[PDB]
């Protein structure tokens, strides 16, 4: 098991999923097409902003 | 391959590939039946000759 962790803006949470275009999914963090795992996302407005 | 995203790109190109495999299978089956007919006719020429 591995665990990648980071924080992104809400509108970009769609780009994380496998095979998508844009700034985040092509210049910052790209998941392999053949992914096998999960993804998690919970609003952290008070903690992180 | 280009427009559709990776999760369902396959849910489409497997459709195409199995369709073309079915077309090849139909052609091959037709040829096996026709060749059997010809061989039936070919053995009526060896006997006549």
């Amino acid at each position: 098991v591995y665990a990648d962790s980071f924080v992104i803006r809400g509108d970009e949470v769609r780009q994380i999923a496998p095979g998508q275009t844009g700034n985040i999914a092509d210049y910052n963090y790209k998941l392999p097409d053949d992914f096998t795992g999960c993804v998690i996302a919970w609003n952290s407005n008070k903690l992180d902003s | 391959f280009s427009r559709l995203d990776p999760p369902e790109a396959e849910v489409q190109i497997d459709r195409l590939i199995t369709g073309r495999l079915q077309s090849l299978q139909t052609y091959v089956t037709q040829q096996l039946i026709r060749a059997a007919e010809i061989r039936a006719s070919a053995n009526l020429a060896a006997t006549k000759m």
